[PDB]
RNA sequence: GGCCCGGAUAGCUCAGUCGGUAGAGCAUCAGACUUUUAAUCUGAGGGUCCAGGGUUCAAGUCCCUGUUCGGGCGCCA
RNA sequence: GGCCCGGAUAGCUCAGUCGGUAGAGCAUCAGACUUUUAAUCUGAGGGUCCAGGGUUCAAGUCCCUGUUCGGGCGCCA
């Protein structure tokens, strides 16, 4: 609803995002600056901000002759009539920023001779550097998936956000499902699944190493209620399961977690043994082929599965292997290309075409085996 | 069925999806005494379908066989009767995530069209959410109501037959998200704002032509919408084939071995439409 | 300049192309029709035409209430007030076509209630079927490359026209060069190279089987002067060359060709032996890797080479192998995506994005070997 | 050199391209007594370059080395001094073929800019063709003339310093092809028609923004141009790497083998501009 | 009796239950070859999707009818 | 004396002559483990590119200066 202390949150400046948890009297950095989040409270999500003295102040939500050609515009280097030393003074003096802009404009001999568009562009370039405006928004799969692909793409195996969206849809992720996921994407996929399940149903997370990564998952700010249906089970004990051959003051706290974890793992293994899961989602740094061939056995017939891979070649093998094994139908190897656009009056065009580094997907439905 | 919950067994009234080989498929309404003809033979519902579990191999007639799949919006989208051009699952996936749709979401939509997006939304916002959709074509509106009842999702959707650009969505300040798929969405931006909660929400419009996008963006800005983004998403699908390029004859008597390749099904990927997103916040 | 008998030519209707040679009293088909080309002469290239009685007639170069919505438009199926039998009459009667359109419009109850755009679209659909207009244009690499990719893409290994263009540029094809080409693209690549060389320099074509394919090459309508610099040499005798170990009335005509071909082949082998070629172009159905590793030996240092392949995987191996062999620099594995646009008032958007089936290119420059 | 003919040996006045490893490169004007510094050491022209053949490995200083490449428009495009944004070889390749450029072609161009396209055209239309290019910025115009003389291609090109939209290209009814790279090309469509031969020819305009394209297409149609086509070409470049995805630990004690992949150098391919083509015919 | 389902592009004729329809064969032509009213092998040329109407947004993976080829059900819709 | 060339993103510090800069290391933290003012192994968190100006089309693979790290040339520009 409205912002509050302890709330997990995402900061946005232009298209740049960074997630943080709000704490009274705590220092965090964002794009070359230092904040104290105390001042951002009681304000609605979508609120804007500016830095001042280490503290953020609530700013408003909102806030002509020109040439035709550049035929006589020359790059003398002597167009701005104030120095690289003068310039620091204005900041060292801690003036607003909007005035630093107005000053730079006024001291530009060429500005008036520039085209209206060239002018608009000159200003936008200056504002972006001197008028640092920070927005505070609510965490969501949209925002967190876009943040991660831009800020830490290696942590999520370069899974682009449009690709993540396809996985959620192709896997028919929804409330009530019993879902199996195997992710090394910092818990982003897990969290996205959890958002779309809304606390209804169950998720069984297979993890490598000593535990599941859920750094991203935490950024979502989920209720405790969503944890009751969340299970985890070590990936190294999967083979045993498909064969049935599966089994001073903190030392106690360590005994508590180890047994309460043992417990939660036994429950999880029971649920898996039922082999009646409503879907399978795989997105990891590991080779997918063996993961699928094993994990599908936990999935019920007429259920969707989706496998992500940063590379295509591994999914080609997995396609062929699933075709030998059988038990699947409507196999589809896919990729999505994403293009974003600048839409301005008389200045409309595409910016970037994201392709090849957004990843690949292999999807299909389970079916009953021949016997 | 249902569309909103997986069930083990096929029952009367269920919409079932038959896979006929390759990627071809057909949707069927299961009724006692009914028959369905396919290239692999005949299916007698009362004995070949009803009572049987989804995902099974169904022998048809002369030893022919078929697989029967549980309905989903994605499968429905590929088998539903067109009364309009529809959105496919690639655009729908992006729309759903970027609108921040989830269980409990209240959503406004126009136009209903053939219900492809409608079913996806319902699947996503159930069991606690609701969809207020709008269609100014009486017959398409009613055909949509019929399907929603047949598929047992009427609880989560209300269809209103009216012009969204004059009379709005039929609700005010209740929606977390608004989705537009109409020819003149810039004339509905005000109503979208009115439909969205005062606390704020998300907006998305689908337009084939860039001039429609330009007008939409202009209207969004003027009304107070923020975080404007215009995107296009393009699906590419690959066939998995083994190919072998024959070695050249240079006259000589290893580096020419067969290989797996992922080749596009089509040499060209088409354009559906641009997707323009925005956010509503107080201030 | 202007059209004449014997001229090689290309016919165009909408975006559809077909190449043919003009001959007096000769029957050819084009998109469901029969022509006599006799009538198309003395006319300038770019001229338009219509069929009539098996003959083409020169036509001119050139030649309002509506609704807002379709909310009340219904698909009764009873909107056109003339029959599928009535319709044949108009054609069986051999009427113009424009009137058949005007008639169809007049007999459409819904037309007036349609949007202006929907109307424009309705007409365009009808004109395209009833107003068959044929343009006659001059052969060029542009037109022939576009024709082949649309009409016979398998004959040219699915080399899209933008990809062909890149090859010509990356290989710095120009007048004066001594070029080596190995093509199984019906002679299209050969012809494109010949257009850009303008009769200056030399081309040595390595061919498989009993001879080089030049069907496409012939469509260009090149002067005899371009043949003097054109050489051919069998690909099966290449290994011998790099080792120096290379050697009732028509029966005579067969002896003439066989010796005059033997001759031309000896010249060609001499030119190759100089190992001073200015570039190498490869586009075939054969695996490229061995072709390159052999053929580069004929190329001089500081010269560009370009290899086409419909598939990527083979070029990955070739990249690695060239890297072992050495003698190359600035290796570049590339692909081009092509998008075309509909540009109309209030109706502007992309149509198709051509990707993956246009092919791949491996390019670089030769350099001197270490010794 | 020359730009229009391959020569075996490096000589004074030649523009040489040094490859510095990776894909990095630098262009150099070869002069006696001159020195060039690179990350691999120093090159003394009079002894390390002059007299030596292109394609050779040149030892520099402390045992460092470089390769020296013969100039081409493509290499020049990647090493020339920007006085403007320029077109790269992918757009130039398409422009060249679609304009039907060949030896003997007469071509009109505006604006000259930094001469990237100019050099490509000259390479293509030599030895019998000619380029009439136009640039209304005095300094850019003169810098272009200087380069053309330095590269010994002045014979094939004439630079005229004037506004192409008011005064045209400086010639009339002589051109087989016209190429525009300016902000307001719709104001030059008439002059393009006047510049092209009466017998006809080809037209191409490069514009970053779709609104510029729309105006251009409108003007082309009104003036009598035909065969209007608007295209965009997008280059994708791949790095060839061997990758190995580690097998998962399922607890078990072949299908996980390393592989060659072609991965994009960049996760996104940018937009340069739209290319609009058309044809001029009498009638 | 009818109903249901699937096809139609090259001169002719075909094309897979893996999400297998720009892939082929026949025939024709050329080269080579020997066996010559000619055979054989290799290769090449040949492609824009049956016709008509309706309709979707200003993007058809839409619909109806006609012709024709095929599969299935049974006197029921 | 100067000139030329190349670098600067994570708290810190690095990154290849194949067209090798979202790739890492250090440190920190967690898990496991034993040797516990703690070690070891495994894993995790941490990224938007030094600062300022100019300029290209309404797309920078553009330029100048400052700070600082490094390579090279020689008293020449
Ligand atoms: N002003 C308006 N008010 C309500 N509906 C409208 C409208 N303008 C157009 N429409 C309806 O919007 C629909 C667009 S087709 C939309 C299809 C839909 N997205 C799907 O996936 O199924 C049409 O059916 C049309 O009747
Ligand atoms: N009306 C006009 N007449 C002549 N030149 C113009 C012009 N309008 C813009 N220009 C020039 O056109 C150039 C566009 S930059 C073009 C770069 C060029 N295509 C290249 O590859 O190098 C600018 O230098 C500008 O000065
Ligand atoms: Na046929
Ligand atoms: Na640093």
């Amino acid at each position: 609803h409205r912002i509050r202390d302890g709330d997990f949150v995402v900061l946005k400046r232009e298209d740049v995002f960074k997630a943080v948890q709000v704490q009274r009297r705590k220092k965090v950095t964002f794009e070359k600056q230092w904040f104290y989040l105390d001042n951002v409270i009681g304000h609605s999500y979508g609120t804007a901000f500016e830095v001042t003295s280490g503290g953020s102040l609530q700013p408003k939500k909102k806030r002509k002759e020109a040439g035709t050609d550049n035929r006589n515009i020359v790059d003398d280097g002597k167009s701005q009539k104030l120095t690289q030393d003068d310039i620091k003074a204005l900041k060292d003096k801690g003036i607003k920023g909007e005035e630093i802009v107005q000053q730079l404009i006024e001291n530009s001999t060429t500005f008036r001779d520039k085209t209206e568009f060239a002018q608009d562009k000159y200003i936008k370039k200056k504002k972006k550097k001197y008028e640092a405006i920070i927005t505070v928004v609510k965490p969501s799969t949209r925002i967190l998936s876009i943040m991660y692909y831009a800020r830490e793409p290696g942590k999520i195996n370069h899974m682009r956000y449009d690709t993540l969206a396809q996985m959620l849809t192709l896997g028919n992720i929804r409330a009530g499902n019993k879902m199996i996921v195997m992710e090394t994407c910092a818990g982003l996929v897990l969290g996205a699944m959890m958002e779309r399940m809304g606390g209804f149903g169950s998720i069984i997370q297979l993890y490598p190493g000593g535990g599941p990564v859920r750094a991203a998952t935490a950024c979502f700010g989920f209720p405790k209620s969503f944890l009751s249906g969340l299970y985890e089970f070590p990936l190294n004990k999967v083979d045993s399961l498909l064969h049935g051959t599966f089994s001073k003051d903190y030392i106690q706290e360590k005994q508590r977690r180890q047994e309460e974890q043992r417990k939660r793992h036994l429950e999880a293994a029971a649920l898996l043994s039922e082999r009646n899961a409503d879907g399978l989602i795989v997105a990891s740094r590991f080779h997918p082929t063996p993961l699928l061939l094993s994990l599908l056995d936990f999935v019920a017939p007429s259920r969707p599965f989706v496998v992500y891979c940063q590379y295509k070649e591994p999914l080609l093998e997995c396609y062929t292997k699933l075709r030998e094994r059988g038990g699947v139908i409507n196999l589809r190897l896919s990729e999505t290309w994403l293009r974003n656009y600048q839409v301005l009056p008389d200045r409309s065009h595409p910016k970037l075409l994201m392709s090849g580094g957004g990843g690949y997907l292999l999807s299909g439905f389970t079916v009953a085996m021949d016997n | 069925m249902s569309f909103v919950a997986y069930e083990e067994l096929i029952k009367e009234g269920d919409t079932a999806i038959l896979s006929l080989g390759h990627g071809a498929m057909v949707a069927v309404r299961v009724q006692r005494g009914a028959q369905t003809q396919t290239r692999h033979g005949v299916l007698r519902h009362s004995v070949d379908l009803i009572g049987r579990p989804f995902g099974s191999k169904v022998t048809c007639g002369r030893g022919g066989w078929v697989y029967v799949l549980h309905p989903t919006p994605e499968l429905w989208t590929l088998n539903l009767p067109h009364r309009t051009q529809i959105l496919y699952s690639t655009d729908i996936a992006l729309i759903t995530m970027m609108l921040e749709l989830r269980p409990g979401s209240v959503v406004c939509e126009s136009g209903t069209g053939s219900g492809s997006v409608s079913h996806a939304i319902i699947r996503t916002i159930a069991p606690t959410g609701h969809l207020h959709t709008v269609e100014f074509h009486q017959q398409r509106a009613e055909k949509a109501r019929e399907e929603f009842q047949e598929h047992r999702v009427g609880r989560w959707v209300t269809v209103r037959t009216q012009d969204v650009c004059r009379s709005g969505f039929g609700v005010s300040h209740v929606a977390d998200a608004v989705f537009l798929d109409i020819p003149s969405p810039w004339e509905a931006v005000g109503h979208a704002w009115d439909a969205l909660k005062v606390e704020g929400g998300r907006f998305c419009s689908f337009s084939p032509c860039i001039e429609q996008v330009q007008r939409t963006c202009q209207a969004l800005a003027a009304r107070g919408f923020s975080e404007l983004s215009t995107l296009e998403v393009l699906p590419q699908v690959y066939n998995v084939r083994t190919v072998s390029l024959p070695p050249p004859d240079l006259g000589t008597g290893s580096d020419t071995s067969p290989f797996r390749s992922g080749t596009p099904m089509k040499e060209a990927v088409g354009h559906t439409g641009y997707l323009t997103f925005a956010t509503k916040t107080p201030g």
